[PDB]
């Protein structure tokens, strides 16, 4: 009667909607997918893989042509 | 005459895209709702004269204008459509040139082979019922229309992409009277949606290799984000039936970063990880999937969405409730061994469903998965095996309380198979029971066993004498669940015989639990034990024989769990000893 | 009905959710239930309400279900059902309540409603279980469910509180025919230790025409002959 309302009161968040964490959702999901992901593999199994190496490439301040190369070396 | 309907079908035109271009919710749907008694009203006006050559070219284009934005409020297409074709197509046939729309279609091809000037009318008229036959699942009987439209020595081509991919728009549709849509527009909507369909039923079909070649179709040419998602996420859906992680993983995050429903990808992505194994992602992506679920325009005209078809359970786009899913996650975290994240999750969701009486609905597991009993035993399993027994009572307690009225007299207790009493009763007792003994309670916990065990011998679940109501169609029926949850009970009472010192009646609930369920093992390994303390040789020996005769169905998971908490590690290194 | 000749033209302004098929609709607190025709399957939604007094808006469709059970003058009713602990409608006894609706019902203190068509098929809806989208298309075979089959159409639903020795908790649910199968469901426990339904099909003369419920098991109904009454009591 009592420890029940005690159990489930204090855990509803009741919305928390918040379109601006939406985004925050969003890039951290981005995240956890791309920290799973492995290139050299990728390339082992296509615009997709050229935005890939894109996304590589705006990290790593260098030019995608290396980049490119060196992973086809690899 | 026909200068005044041909200006008010332009009207009405003009006002029916006016209120798709603009409005609010109320006055679009007004606006829209005018113009359809309109152009109702007109397709009278025309339908009341024997309409000529000239009088037909506005006639179809009104009626062509009508089934349209008919469609596109009601939001599916059905036969009073059909039968509006019908109407225009016996009015085209009867000025120049009956039974029924296949044969009326190649008669009236052949009168259009004749070339009067309305095929810019006809391709139109051939597009809505395209669309028409595709929602309405007619996918065979359309190529035959479409090999009449185009030449007739290609009807070798039985597949309806090649064929739709050579019809062709007539005209570049020159001064005629005004149209919402025209026939090349529907023509790359009925090629999207087509290849959509097809690509999803041979996924669901097992061949994820032939759904690629139509997905990549859908997604090269007119494809609105919303419907791109969905590719991205079944060509996903693909690669992780085939093996291939990686690619996978990429279109799933071009659906991540295209869309603005990104549910059912982070959906597939569990389900890759699960593969994987990599437990720790899973949990993480359906974490994740719950916050995205947490947030919550028509236009008249013919688009996909309209045609494409609700999804099924099968399919990768199935992506329930914030609910519906906070139940998956608190599952999977139980299935795993991380009970006190899954208490937390399962006591999350009783308070989503219970605590809602003011706000926008949170709706309970749909009926494949468990009944609304199931979900307060799966989350009192989970508090028991976190260690946290006097929760897990008073759980018990309230799902007792609530259906007071439902349970049985227990007037029969005092009589003694006839009378009923759902499993989720019984089941009840016994995690009553097991948090007792987890605090230390010999006497109480016997007394729970044994109440379930009454519940369990004198009466039958399975009473579908008189469907009274809403019941548990597979998980509070199976008798794979009677057996094994008695087996469980007479286990966890003799377990406190043990303890008391009283291994006569151990070896009898032992006993009975191998007459019950001969195929679980832990029976055996209790009985066994007990021999081996008491009378070694003999018995043990022909209950080894018995085992090595003999060699998880469909059981609900409070059960499974239930066994593997009570059930000891050191089992088949006993077993072979 | 402040609202700001004695007659009143309306306004188009006023027009919430314009479907322009709907036959027949209800209320519950912060809810709103419609039932509207099409071609052979008839469908119900679900709508929000907006509980802060703002513009009078519909909202958006919490669900919507298929009842493909109907298959097609005499428009259908709908009735709301809630239990003691959950509003225009009628609170059930517990007893009555877990006896049709079942446990998930009688957990959730869900509402119910009951459709009565003209086929003459009560069919019941739990609305907690009616939350649907496009990714989560509502399983009718499910989801909705039927009491009783009266051969005939339906007039009245109601219920009474039989045993009367505002809120009054009901303990019979009262059904009504057009050419007058009246039916009555009751709890009895009896004769087992078990709860059982006792169903009562009465056929009472004359095209009823009207009905409603008054203070105690009575049932007020109207012939094209006379105003008659019905005890249950
Ligand atoms: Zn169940």
């Amino acid at each position: 009667r009592r420890a029940w309302a005690e159990l489930l009161a204090g855990r509803v968040k009741r919305e928390k909607y918040n379109p601006e964490r939406a985004q925050k959702l969003k890039e951290s999901a981005v995240r956890l997918l791309r920290s799973h992901q492995d290139l050299n593999a990728l390339l082992l199994e296509s615009s997709f893989i050229g935005s890939a190496l894109q996304d590589q490439a705006s990290r790593l301040g260098v030019p995608v042509g290396i980049l490119s190369a060196g992973m086809v070396a690899s | 005459c026909l200068d005044l309907w041909r200006e008010k079908n332009d009207r009405l035109v003009r006002q029916a895209k006016v209120a798709q271009n603009s409005g609010l919710t109320l006055r679009r749907q007004q606006l829209a709702q005018d113009a359809l008694e309109g152009l109702r009203g007109l397709l009278h006006s025309l339908q009341g004269l024997p309409a000529a050559v000239p009088v037909l070219p506005l006639e179809l284009t009104v009626t062509c204008n009508f089934i349209i934005l008919r469609a596109s409020l009601a939001q599916g297409f059905t036969e009073d459509q059909a039968q509006d074709i019908q109407r225009s197509l016996e009015r085209v046939l009867e000025t120049q040139e009956e039974q029924g729309l296949r044969e009326l279609w190649d008669s009236v091809l052949r009168a259009s082979c004749l070339l009067p000037e309305l095929l810019s009318a006809l391709h139109r008229l051939v597009g809505l019922q395209a669309a028409l036959w595709l929602s309405a699942d007619r996918l065979g009987d359309l190529a035959l229309l479409l090999e009449t439209l185009n030449g007739s020595q290609s009807g070798a081509s039985k597949d309806l992409l090649l064929l739709l991919k050579t019809w062709s728009p007539p005209a570049e549709e020159l001064d005629a009277p005004l149209t919402l849509q025209d026939a090349q527009g529907l023509k790359d909507v009925l090629l999207t949606a087509f290849a959509y369909r097809q690509g999803l039923q041979e996924l669901i079909t097992g061949n994820p290799d032939k759904a690629l070649s139509s997905l990549h179709e859908a997604a090269s040419g007119l494809c609105p984000r919303p419907v791109l998602v969905q590719v991205y996420t079944a060509l996903g859906s693909c690669h992780r039936k085939m093996g291939n992680p990686q690619r996978a993983l990429l279109y799933l995050v071009a659906a991540l970063k295209e869309g603005s429903a990104w549910g059912p990808p982070l959906l597939e992505a569990s389900r890759l990880y699960q593969q994987l194994g990599d437990t720790t992602a899973e949990l993480e992506s359906l974490e994740l999937l719950v916050e995205a679920l947490n947030v919550p325009a028509p236009q008249f005209l013919i688009e996909v969405e309209l045609l494409l078809p609700p999804p099924d359970l099968a399919s990768p786009l199935h992506c329930g409730t914030q609910s519906q899913t906070k139940h998956i996650l608190a599952s999977r975290c139980l299935q795993t061994g991380r009970a006190g994240d899954a208490a937390e999750h399962y006591l999350d969701l009783l308070a989503l469903l219970l605590d809602s009486s003011e706000p926008r609905f949170s709706p309970p597991p749909s009926p494949p998965g468990p009944c609304m009993p199931e979900v307060f035993l799966e989350a009192a399993v989970a508090l028991i095996q976190a260690g946290r027994a006097q929760d897990a009572l008073t759980l018990c307690e309230e799902l007792l309380s609530r259906t007071s009225s439902l349970l049985p007299k227990m007037s029969r207790l005092w009589e003694d198979e006839l009378p009923y009493c759902p499993l989720w009763v019984s089941a009840t007792h016994l995690l009553q029971g097991q948090a007792w003994v987890q605090l230390g309670a010999q006497k109480v916990a016997i007394s729970e066993f044994s109440r379930c065990l009454e519940l369990l011998f004198r009466a039958t679940p399975e009473e579908k004498e008189q469907g009274a109501a809403f019941n548990c169609e597979q998980g509070c029926k199976s008798d794979a669940a009677l057996q094994q949850l008695r087996a469980a009970a007479l286990i966890s009472r003799g377990l406190e015989w043990v303890a008391s010192g009283q291994d006569t009646k151990a070896l009898q609930d032992f006993l009975l639990s191998v007459q019950m369920c001969p195929g679980n093992r832990d029976t055996y390994f209790h009985l066994l034990q007990t021999l081996k303390r008491l009378d070694r040789r003999d018995e043990a020996t022909a209950l080894w024989w018995r085992l090595e005769a003999q060699t998880l169905w469909s059981l609900p998971l409070y059960l499974e769990s239930y066994l593997s908490w009570i059930r000891p590690s050191d089992r088949d290194a006993f077993l072979e000893e | 009905l402040d609202h700001p000749s004695p007659v009143i033209p309306v306004d188009p302004d006023a027009c919430i959710l314009p479907d322009a098929a709907l036959c027949a609709f209800t209320l519950l607190d912060s809810v709103l239930v419609t039932l509207v025709q099409g071609p052979a399957r008839w469908k119900m939604q679900l709508f929000e309400q907006p509980c802060p007094g703002e513009d009078p808006r519909p909202g958006g469709q919490i669900g919507e279900v298929e009842l493909s059970s109907y298959t097609p003058h005499f428009l259908p009713v709908l009735c709301s059902v809630s239990p003691s602990g959950s509003s225009g409608g009628f609170t059930l006894e517990d007893a009555l309540f877990g006896l049709l609706f079942g446990a998930d019902a009688t957990l959730l203190q869900s509402p119910v409603v009951l459709c009565g068509l003209p086929d003459g098929q009560l069919c019941c809806v739990i609305l907690k279980a009616l939350v649907t989208s496009r990714s989560a298309p509502g399983d009718p075979n499910a989801l909705v469910k039927i009491l009783h089959h009266l051969e005939e159409p339906v007039i009245f639903i109601g219920a009474l509180k039989t045993e009367p020795q505002e809120d009054v908790h009901c303990d019979c649910l009262v059904a009504f025919g057009h050419h007058g199968r009246m039916l009555a469901i009751k709890a009895s426990w009896d004769e087992s230790g078990k709860l059982v339904p006792e169903l009562r099909e009465y056929c009472l003369p004359g095209p009823v025409l009207c009905a409603a419920c008054g203070g105690g098991g009575r049932v007020y109904h109207s012939t094209p002959s006379d105003l008659c009454v019905v005890d249950l009591s």
